[PDB]
RNA sequence: GCGCUGCGGGAUGAACCGAACGCCGGGUUAAGGCGCCCGAUGCCGACGCUCAUCAGACCCCAGAAAAGGUGUUGGUUGAU
RNA sequence: ACGUCGCUUUUUGAUCCUUCGAUGUCGGCUCUUCCUAUCAUUGUGAAGCAGAAUUCACCAAGCGUUGGAUUGUUCACCCAC
RNA sequence: ACCAUCUGUGGGAUUAUGACUGAACGCCUCUAAGUCAGAAUCCCGCCCAGGCGGAACGAUACGGCAGCGCCGCGGAGCCUCGGUUGGCCUCGGAUAGCCGGUCCCCCGCCGGGGUCCGGUGCGGAGUGCCCUUCGUCCUGGGAAACGGGGCGCGGCCGGAGAGGCGGCCGCCCCCUCGCCCGUCACGCACCGCACGUUCGUGGGGAACCUGGCGCUAAACCAUUCGUAGACGACCUGCUU
C-alpha cells in the first residue's frame, strides 16, 4: 500500500556511486566552450586550499537590505604560485569523441614534473624525458618537432597545455608536483599552438587566467570521512530508542517485490572523498606573494584601501594544518571541497 | 561473391537490411556496414521516435546499470537490430556477430572501396513513394546520438575526396575512348572476336 | 479506384519566366525569383506553348489523397506568378482598448519590436522571415505593411506579429488587445 | 593449376525446429539460388576438407595435417538452390558456416 | 518527363513469362493491370497480359482498338517491325547477351587471348596519351 | 480426451489441432508453416483494403462495449 | 431523470485452485519505488470567464502533498499552517 | 548543526494547443502534401561513475661480457593453431527521372552554369570489369621499343575518422624475354582414381647458430606520511 504520509527523499542518486574517488587531483570533466573570437587565454588553474578567515565589506545592492551597509563574509584562500607549462597536447574531433593526437614537451622539465612520472624519486635514476630531450638537440629531432607542431595545426581542433605546480615554494611535506592538462581556449588552432609555444618552460601567474570578481568554478576531492552509516551517509531519520537490533539504520530496505534490494535505497557505505564540481565561487581578491623590493620584503597583501596594516593573508600564528602562505593566492567568496593543503582546480565558468 | 562484403547503409531500410546482414554472417560472409546513419526506417518520423523512447523507459528498476543498454549511434542501433535477428546466446551466434563490422560514416579502409546496396532492403524499392519515413541518423541524434555533427562535417570532406578520385576516372575514361579510336586498326580483329561472343555490342 | 489522368494548368503572363529543374519550379518576374521544391509530391510538370507559356501539372493513377495536390500545386504556381508580378502586401492594423501598442521597426523592416501590449514592460522581438519587410502605414496610424514576394513567408511574418500579441489570463472576447491581419492584397494593383 | 571445384558452405543440418537430423546436411553453393539450378550439383562428390594435429596419410603424397570426410549431394532442397548432402561421417557441428568442396564429379555433362 | 506511354499500338518487349523475348501490340487495354495484346508476326496470340512483364518500346502502329489479327499483321509488316527492332541497340544487346551465355570452352579461351592482346595494346596507348597530355 | 501418453504444431502450457510410439535407412505427408532467429517462397505470385502521435498480425487463447468520424473504400434508396 | 453500454480490483461478497512435516495476522513507525482516475505547480482549450475568484476539459506523475488533540486504530473528526 | 556558513546551470525535437499557405469540395478549411509558434513532460548538456573500450606520450633492466630492442623477408630445424584456394584502388546521389561528351559566360589552368550532342530496359553495363599458370627449346611475323624487371638505392609528395597506406622523381644494375599468332621438339609419359592448386616466406611459443646497429630501467614489498583508512586501497617523504 502506499506511503501514510508523503516525503522527499533522502539524498540525491545524481551523485552515485558513492565510491572513494579515483583521483585525488580534480579533473575538468567539461572545458569551457572555445569562442576563436576571445584572445588566447588558459580556462582552468590549480591551487592549494589554505584554510578561511572571513573580511568585511560595503554591498552595493540595490534594493537589499545590505545596500551600502557592511557585511562580514566568509572566504577562503586558495594558494597558486604560477604554473609552468611543460607540452602541448593536440586532440581531434572524431565519430567517437575527442582524441589525443600528438604531445609535444618542452626541452626542459623539472625535477618537480619528473617526481610525477615515478612511484618511488628515491630508488629511481631518474631517467624520465632523458632521451627525448635530446629531440630539441639534434637536427632530426627538431626537424620530427616541427613536424608535429604542423601535423597538430592541421588536424587538432582542441589545444591544450600541460602545465604542473611549483610544490618548492608551497609548505607542504610533498614535492611531487601535481600535472594537467589546460585546454586552450580564444584565437585559431594556428594561433593557439603559436601562443602555447612560447608560453613552453614559462610561468604563468594565475592573475593571467583569473581576473578580480570572476564568477568561478572549483573542482576536486571532498574531504574523506569513512565507512559510514546510513544515518551520516544519506540523513536517515534515526529510529526510536527503543529499537531492537540498532536504530542507526533504514528500517526497510525495499518491498517484498521486486525481490531485489533497488539501487535507490539508502545503504552504508564510504562517505566524503567524493569528486565534486562546484559553481559560482566569486573571485574576491587575487593577492600578491611575498616581494623583495629594494633590500626589504613586502608581504601586505592583507591589506585594504581602508586598513592600510602592513600584514599578510596569513592569521597569526600561520594557518593551521597548512602552513605560511607565501606566493600568490585567491581569496574565493564561501567555503570549497577538500581538506587542508588539498589541491584544487580552478576553473572558468561554463555559464554567461 | 567477395571476401568481406561491404554495404552502403544509405537508403536502406533497418529490418529488411538486418535480415539480410544476419543471415551472410550465419553463412560466414564477413559483412561491414557504412552509413549508418543513412539507413531509414518505415512510418513517419514522430512514429518511430517514439518507439525508441519507449525502449529507453525499459530500464532493470532495481539497478538500471544491469539493465538492457540502450545504444543512441546509428551503427550500434542497426548492430542491435541484427543481433535480435541471431542465436547470439549461443557460440555459434556469437560468432557470427563478431563476423559483423558497423561504422556511422565510412571511415577508413572501406572509403576507397566500392560498396555494394541490398536492393531487397532499399527503400525507393520496398516503400510506396507516398509512405512517410524516418532518417536513423536524425533518430538518433535526438535520443542522445552527440557525434551528428562530426559525422556530417567528415562525410562532407570524403565526398571532397571522391570527387576528385572520380573527376580522375573520368579524365582516365575519356583517354580510354579516344585511346581505343587511335588504334582501332590494330586491334579491328580483336574487337571482332569479342563482338562474335558478345563481349562487345 | 485510380484515377488515370487528372491534370490542371495554369497560364503565365508574358513577362514571367519559369523554368523546370524537375519538380523545383523557378519564377522569375520584375519583382524576383522564387524557387519552390516540390519533390514531395510525385507529378509531372510540363512547359507546353512557345509564344505564349503554360504550365500543366499531370497526375496518373493517384487515389483520392494524391489525387488532392494537383490543385495544390497550380495554387502554389499561380501564388508564385502572383509575387514576382505584383508581391504581397499584408496590413495589419494594432486593436488597443486603453494602452496603445507602439510598434517601431528595426533592422530595416526585419525587427519588429512591440511596446506597451496590455501596458506589459515587456516588449516583443518579433524577426521577419528573410525576404519580408515590415513598415508602419503612413496614411493611417496603427496599421503595420508587410511586403513580400511569398505569400508564405510574409503570411508567415504577419502570423507572428498576431501571436505575439495574445492575452493570457484573461477573457479574449472582451480584452480584443493585439495586432491583426486586417487586409491581403498586392503591391502593384494589376 | 586452378579450382576445380565448386564453393559450397555448410549452412546446417536436416531439421524440422526442434529436432535436428544430423545424417543429412544442407549445403549452400555460390550461383545457385533457385531450385531448378541445382540439378547440375546432384549426385557430384563433396568433401569436407580439414586440418587437424596429427599427420595422416595422403593419396599420392606424404602425410600432411589435411583430413577430408568425403560426401555427395542427394536431393535439392527448397526453391533457393540449397541441397542435401549426406557425408560418409555426420558432419562436426564446428564446420557450419565453413566451406564445402563441390567437386565436379561424377561427371554426367 | 514520360515518354512511353501504353496506348493501342504500342510495341511492347515481353520479359518474362511464357512469351518471354518476344514483342506484341497492344490492342486494347481491360484495366489498369492487364492489355489485350497480339503478336500476329511475332507468334504470340491474341490474349491478355499483364503490365508487369511488358517493357515498352518506341514504337506505335497505327490501327484502331480491339481491331481483328489481320490489320494488326497489315500495320506490323508495314511499318516492319522486325527488321527496325533488330537494328537497336536494345535488341543488339540482347543477342550479346545469348552469345556470351552460349560461348563454349573453346570460345572463352579465344576471347581471353583477345582480351590480353587488345586492352595491352589499349593500355600503351593510353600511357602515350598520358605521356604527351604531360609534356602538353 | 487427460489421468495411464510420448511425438509434430499452438513461443510457452495435462486436456487444443495432427497423430498415438519396437530399433533404423529412403520416400511422402498431417496439422502447422516458409523475412531473420528457424527447415521452407531468394515465386520478377494474383486482385484489392488499410496509415494508426495506444496500427495490425491466426481455433482453444490469453483484452473490450454501447456510441461516434466531412478518413477512406465499396454498396443501397431517393432527388436535381 | 427514465433507460442503457462499459472499465477497475483501491471495498465487500462468491468460489476453494495453491499453502495445515507452518509463507509470522492488525495498526503505526522507517524507507524506496511505481500508477493516474491531477489537489497543487508548468503549458493550454471552454464558461452562465468585466476584474478577482471559481468551475469544466486537454498535454502532463517532473516535483510537492505538512504540524497536532481524541482513538490500537485503517477510517473518521476538529485545531492550524 | 538551517543551531553557523557557501553553491545549485544551458540546449534540442516536440505534446496539448494556437496558427500559415492550401487542396480535397470553383467556396471554405491548422492537414491531405507542405510550413510556423509551442510547455514543470521527453532527450541531451552541466554534474557523478568510467567497458573483457580505445588514444597520445615517457622510461624500458651491465662489468655481468649479462638481459633486451631493431635490421639483415640471414641460416636452418622444433613444438602449436588453423582457416582459405584470383582481384576490383571509392563520385554524389536521383527514382514523376538519370548517365556521358562538347562551344561559350564566371570562380584563378582548374571547377560551376547555359546551350548543343549522344546513351537510357542502364553496354562508360557488378547480368559488369581486370588479370590469368603448363615450362622450355628452335624459329617467322605482329605488338612494343615513350619497353620490362630489381624491401636495388636515395629523395619528394599525398593520406589522421581507425592516417599503419598510395604515388612520383633521380640514379645504378640487368634483360630486350615478358603479350597475340605461327615453326620446332623436349620435360618421369609414374601405366583411369581422393587431401591436388593458393593466400604463404600464414599466426603463435620457444631453443640455437649468424652479421650489423642500438639500450643499461622500473614496479612491488619493507619504511614513512595522514590530505586517506575496517583490512586492502589511497595521498606522500627518503644525500642538489
Ligand atoms: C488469519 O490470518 C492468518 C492465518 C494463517 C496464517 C498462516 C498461514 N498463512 C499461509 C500459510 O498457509 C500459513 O503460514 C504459516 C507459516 O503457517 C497467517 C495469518
Ligand atoms: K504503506
Ligand atoms: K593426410
Ligand atoms: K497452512
Ligand atoms: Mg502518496
Ligand atoms: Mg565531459
Ligand atoms: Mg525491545
Ligand atoms: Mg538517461
Ligand atoms: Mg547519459
Ligand atoms: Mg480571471
Ligand atoms: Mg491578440
Ligand atoms: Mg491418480
Ligand atoms: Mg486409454
Ligand atoms: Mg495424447
Ligand atoms: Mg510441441
Ligand atoms: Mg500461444
Ligand atoms: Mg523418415
Ligand atoms: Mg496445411
Ligand atoms: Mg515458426
Ligand atoms: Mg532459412
Ligand atoms: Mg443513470
Ligand atoms: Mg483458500
Ligand atoms: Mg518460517
Ligand atoms: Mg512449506
Ligand atoms: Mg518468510
Ligand atoms: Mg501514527
Ligand atoms: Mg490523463
Ligand atoms: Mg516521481
Ligand atoms: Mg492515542
Ligand atoms: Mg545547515
Ligand atoms: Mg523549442
Ligand atoms: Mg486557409
Ligand atoms: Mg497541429
Ligand atoms: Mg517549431
Ligand atoms: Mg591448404
Amino acid at each position: 500500500s502506499h506511503r501514510k504520509f508523503s516525503a522527499p527523499r533522502h539524498g540525491s542518486l545524481g551523485f552515485l556511486p558513492r565510491k572513494r574517488s579515483s583521483r585525488h587531483r580534480g579533473k575538468v570533466k567539461s572545458f569551457p566552450k572555445d569562442d576563436p573570437s576571445k584572445p588566447v587565454h588558459l580556462t582552468a588553474f590549480l591551487g592549494y586550499k589554505a584554510g578561511m578567515t572571513h573580511i568585511v565589506r560595503e554591498v552595493d545592492r540595490p534594493g537589499s537590505k545590505v545596500n551600502k551597509k557592511e557585511v562580514v563574509e566568509a572566504v577562503t584562500i586558495v594558494e597558486t604560485p604560477p604554473m609552468v607549462v611543460v607540452g602541448i597536447v593536440g586532440y581531434v574531433e572524431t565519430p567517437r569523441g575527442l582524441r589525443t593526437f600528438k604531445t609535444v614537451f618542452a626541452e626542459h622539465i623539472s625535477d618537480e614534473c619528473k617526481r610525477r612520472f615515478y612511484k618511488n624519486w628515491h630508488k629511481s635514476k631518474k631517467k624520465a624525458f632523458t632521451k627525448y630531450c635530446k629531440k630539441w638537440q639534434d637536427e632530426d629531432g627538431k626537424k620530427q618537432l616541427e613536424k608535429d607542431f604542423s601535423s597538430m595545426k592541421k588536424y587538432c581542433q582542441v589545444i591544450r597545455v600541460i602545465a604542473h605546480t611549483q610544490m618548492r615554494l608551497l609548505p607542504l611535506r610533498q614535492k611531487k608536483a601535481h600535472l594537467m592538462e589546460i585546454q586552450v581556449n580564444g584565437g585559431t588552432v594556428a594561433e593557439k599552438l603559436d601562443w602555447a609555444r612560447e608560453r613552453l618552460e614559462q610561468q604563468v601567474p594565475v592573475n593571467q587566467v583569473f581576473g578580480q570578481d570572476e564568477m568561478i568554478d572549483v573542482i576536486g576531492v571532498t574531504k574523506g570521512k569513512g565507512y559510514k552509516g546510513v544515518t551520516s551517509r544519506w540523513h536517515t531519520k534515526k529510529l526510536p530508542r527503543k529499537t531492537h537490533r540498532g536504530l542507526r539504520k533504514v528500517a526497510c530496505i525495499g518491498a517484498w517485490h521486486p525481490a531485489r534490494v533497488a539501487f535507490s535505497v539508502a545503504r552504508a557505505g564510504q562517505k566524503g572523498y567524493h569528486h565534486r564540481t562546484e559553481i559560482n565561487k566569486k573571485i574576491y581578491k587575487i593577492g600578491q606573494g611575498y616581494l623583495i623590493k629594494d633590500g626589504k620584503l613586502i608581504k601586505n597583501n592583507a591589506s585594504t584601501d581602508y586598513d592600510l596594516s602592513d600584514k599578510s593573508i596569513n592569521p597569526l600564528g600561520g594557518f593551521v594544518h597548512y602552513g605560511e602562505v607565501t606566493n600568490d593566492f585567491v581569496m574565493l567568496k564561501g567555503c570549497v571541497v577538500g581538506t587542508k593543503k588539498r589541491v584544487l582546480t580552478l576553473r572558468k565558468s561554463l555559464l554567461v | 561473391e567477395v571476401q568481406v562484403l561491404v554495404l552502403d547503409g544509405r537508403g536502406h531500410l533497418l529490418g529488411r537490411l538486418a535480415a539480410i546482414v544476419a543471415k551472410q554472417v550465419l553463412l560466414g560472409r564477413k559483412v561491414v556496414v557504412v552509413r549508418c546513419e543513412g539507413i531509414n526506417i518505415s512510418g513517419n518520423f514522430y512514429r518511430n521516435k517514439l518507439k525508441y523512447l519507449a525502449f529507453l523507459r525499459k530500464r532493470m528498476n532495481t539497478n538500471p546499470s544491469r539493465g538492457p543498454y540502450h545504444f543512441r549511434a546509428p551503427s550500434r542501433i542497426f548492430w542491435r537490430t541484427v543481433r535480435g535477428m541471431l542465436p547470439h546466446k549461443t557460440k555459434r551466434g556469437q560468432a557470427a556477430l563478431d563476423r559483423l563490422k558497423v561504422f556511422d560514416g565510412i571511415p577508413p579502409p572501406y572509403d576507397k572501396k566500392k560498396r555494394m546496396v541490398v536492393p531487397a532492403a532499399l527503400k525507393v524499392v520496398r516503400l510506396k513513394p507516398t509512405r512517410k519515413f524516418a532518417y536513423l541518423g536524425r533518430l538518433a541524434h535526438e535520443v542522445g546520438w552527440k557525434y551528428q555533427a562530426v559525422t556530417a562535417t567528415l562525410e562532407e570532406k570524403r565526398k571532397e575526396k571522391a570527387k576528385i578520385h572520380y573527376r580522375k576516372k573520368k579524365q582516365l575514361m575519356r583517354l580510354r575512348k579516344q585511346a581505343e579510336k587511335n588504334v582501332e586498326k590494330k586491334i579491328d580483329k580483336y574487337t571482332e572476336v569479342l563482338k562474335t561472343h558478345g563481349l562487345l555490342v | 479506384m485510380k484515377t488515370i489522368l487528372s491534370n490542371q494548368t495554369v497560364d503565365i503572363p508574358e513577362n514571367v519566366d519559369i523554368t523546370l529543374k524537375g519538380r523545383t519550379v523557378i519564377v522569375k518576374g520584375p519583382r524576383g525569383t522564387l524557387r519552390r521544391d516540390f519533390n514531395h509530391i510525385n507529378v509531372e510538370l510540363s512547359l507546353l506553348g512557345k509564344k505564349k507559356k503554360r504550365l500543366r501539372v499531370d497526375k496518373w493513377w493517384g487515389n483520392r489523397k494524391e489525387l488532392a495536390t494537383v490543385r495544390t500545386i497550380c495554387s502554389h504556381v499561380q501564388n508564385m506568378i502572383k509575387g514576382v508580378t505584383l508581391g504581397f502586401r499584408y496590413k495589419m492594423r494594432s486593436v488597443y482598448a486603453h494602452f496603445p501598442i507602439n510598434v517601431v521597426i528595426q533592422e530595416n523592416g526585419s525587427l519588429v519590436e512591440i511596446r506597451n501590449f496590455l501596458g506589459e514592460k515587456y516588449i516583443r522581438r518579433v524577426r521577419m522571415r528573410p525576404g519580408v519587410a515590415c513598415s508602419v502605414s503612413q496614411a493611417q496610424k496603427d496599421e503595420l505593411i508587410l511586403e513580400g514576394n511569398d505569400i508564405e513567408l510574409v503570411s508567415n511574418s504577419a502570423a507572428l506579429i498576431q501571436q505575439a500579441t495574445t492575452v493570457k489570463n484573461k477573457d479574449i472576447r472582451k480584452f480584443l488587445d493585439g495586432i491583426y491581419v486586417s487586409e491581403k492584397g498586392t503591391v502593384q494593383q494589376a | 593449376s586452378g579450382r576445380l571445384w565448386s564453393k559450397a558452405i555448410f549452412a546446417g543440418y536436416k531439421r524440422g525446429l526442434r529436432n535436428q537430423r544430423e545424417h543429412t546436411a544442407l549445403l549452400k553453393i555460390e550461383g545457385v539460388y533457385a531450385r531448378d539450378e541445382t540439378e547440375f550439383y546432384l549426385g557430384k562428390r563433396c568433401a569436407y576438407v580439414y586440418k587437424a594435429k596429427n599427420n595422416t596419410v595422403t593419396p599420392g603424397g606424404k602425410p600432411n595435417k589435411t583430413r577430408v570426410i568425403w560426401g555427395k549431394v542427394t536431393r535439392a532442397h527448397g526453391n533457393s538452390g540449397m541441397v542435401r548432402a549426406k557425408f560418409r561421417s555426420n558432419l562436426p557441428a564446428k564446420a557450419i558456416g565453413h566451406r564445402i568442396r563441390v567437386m565436379l564429379y561424377p561427371s554426367r555433362i | 518527363v514520360f515518354r512511353r506511354f501504353v496506348e493501342v499500338g504500342r510495341v511492347a518487349y515481353v520479359s518474362f513469362g511464357p512469351h518471354a523475348g518476344k514483342l506484341v501490340a497492344i490492342v486494347d487495354v481491360i484495366d489498369q493491370n492487364r492489355a489485350l495484346v497480339d503478336g500476329p508476326c511475332t507468334q504470340v496470340r491474341r490474349q491478355a497480359m499483364p503490365f508487369k512483364c511488358m517493357q515498352l518500346t518506341d514504337f506505335i502502329l497505327k490501327f484502331p482498338h480491339s481491331a481483328h489479327q489481320k490489320y494488326v499483321r497489315q500495320a506490323w509488316q508495314k511499318a516492319d517491325i522486325n527488321t527496325k527492332w533488330a537494328a537497336t541497340r536494345w535488341a543488339k544487346k540482347i543477342e550479346a547477351r545469348e552469345r556470351k551465355a552460349k560461348m563454349t570452352d573453346f570460345d572463352r579461351f579465344k576471347v581471353m587471348k583477345a582480351k590480353k592482346m587488345r586492352n595491352r595494346i589499349i593500355k600503351n596507348e593510353v600511357k602515350k596519351l598520358q605521356k604527351a597530355a604531360l609534356l602538353k
